DNA sequence: CCCCCTTTTATAGGCGCC
DNA sequence: GGGCGCCTATAAAAGGGG
């Protein structure tokens, strides 16, 4: 055991309202809405609790972003569906699904990326001219990690919380072996 | 239409000559291109983007790395797209390249700056030591090299400007100032023990 | 086939512009 | 020189537009 639990930072989920929508009306009536089709084809809405931001499409499908938990992402997703409902639309809540989860943590010691890239070239990409962090594409679980010399680590691409935890457990030993 | 390789080799040739690259490099580039092309590994991209990435790879494989900025300069493609293609190509060809080091640019940079061999060596030394002592963690090797050159040149009669170095190394002078600020505290321990200080280690620029 | 648009987030060196 | 704010990179969905 690493004895470290990576903290969930962002969850992206989708849900289908079932009925087609009219962004113009929504944008107009809804308070915290925003709609500039010239700029982006969807309505951008934001609730403060769960602190989130949503992307609502005229197709009826929407994207929920910003929640720090699956429970919270779904809650926000429902609140969004409600305001749409309340503005008079046959809004349903079909196929809610978590699409991506992001986690981050600190192994608490500096890392020798130079070394890690040497023995792990197969999964690594560390080009200082392109990005200051080492990009690790783990195969099992299919998660991408961003490793920094400071010891901070970011993990993403997860469909479920377990994948985040698993990937970190897999990488911890490796990282320890490259401690400065 | 695959004999569109000829047009790729022409373009490769063109780019290469703008910076006078030896033939081994151009040959390697052509091989890389041919291999990626025939593999049909990078669908949907522009041949010149792939060619420019191939060029960038070739210089690194042949042991004389050019910065993405330099390859960009002689190319119709952006750093961003060359970089994307670069990563995609290494994966398709199951290849890799050795991480870049300060030493990889010391020679050419110092030459372009018309710096006397003595300085070039000092810089090279300062950079290597600096990294060994972990004074510039996280910084790009190009940045650290630029700062070392600056430090070295400022300790010599053949002094160079942050701006001059930056233009040749392709880094902004604040970027130079940042790494320089980090190595400055150990300036005495960084120069080669037998160094002819035109300007004493102390009177060195105190950015 | 690919990229862009936009949103969110941790992370962080480099750099345009005032 | 000083420092803000955006670039670069990661994943992913939405649905066009190119």
């Amino acid at each position: 055991g690493s004895g470290i639990v990576p903290q969930l930072q962002n969850i992206v989920s989708t849900v289908n309202l079932g009925c087609k929508l009219d962004l113009k009306t929504i944008a107009l009536r809804a308070r915290n809405a925003e709609y500039n089709p010239k700029r982006f084809a969807a309505v951008i809405m934001r609730i403060r609790e769960p602190r989130t931001t949503a992307l609502i499409f005229s197709s009826g499908k929407m994207v929920c972003t910003g929640a720090k938990s699956e429970e919270q992402s779904r809650l926000a997703a429902r609140k969004y569906a409600r305001v749409v409902q309340k503005l008079g639309f046959p809004a349903k809540f079909l196929d809610f699904k978590i699409q991506n989860m992001v986690g981050s943590c600190d192994v608490k010691f500096p890392i020798r990326l130079e070394g890690l890239v040497l023995t792990h070239q197969q999964f690594s990409s560390y080009e200082p001219e392109l990005f200051p962090g080492l990009i690790y594409r783990m195969i099992k679980p299919r998660i991408v990690l961003l490793i920094f010399v400071s010891g901070k680590v970011v993990l993403t691409g997860a469909k479920v919380r377990a994948e985040i935890y698993e990937a970190f457990e897999n990488i911890y030993p490796i990282l320890k072996g490259f401690r400065k | 239409s695959d004999r569109a390789m000829m047009n790729a080799f022409k373009e490769i040739t063109t780019m290469a000559d703008r910076i006078n690259l030896p033939r081994n490099i151009v040959d390697r580039t052509n091989n890389l291109f041919k291999q990626v092309y025939e593999q049909k590994s990078l669908k949907g991209r522009a041949n010149d983007a792939i060619a420019s990435a191939c060029l960038y790879i070739a210089c690194r494989q042949e042991g004389v790395p050019r910065t993405f900025k330099e390859i960009c300069a002689v190319s119709r493609i952006s750093k961003k797209e060359i970089g994307r293609c670069f990563k995609l190509i290494l994966k398709a060809l199951e290849t890799s390249v050795d991480l870049i080091t300060t030493g990889d640019f010391m020679s050419r940079f110092c030459s372009n700056l018309c710096l006397p061999k003595q300085v070039q060596m000092a810089a090279t030394h300062i950079a290597r030591k600096a990294v060994e002592l972990d004074l510039v963690p996280g910084r790009s090797p190009i940045s650290v090299a630029a700062a070392a050159i600056y430090m070295a040149s400022q300790a010599s009669a053949e002094k160079r400007t942050q701006k001059e170095i930056g233009d040749i190394a392709g880094v902004a002078d604040v970027t130079i100032r940042q790494s320089y600020r980090l190595i400055y505290p150990r300036a005495p321990d960084l120069f080669p023990t037998d160094f002819k200080f035109d300007t004493p280690v102390d009177k060195l620029p105190q950015l």
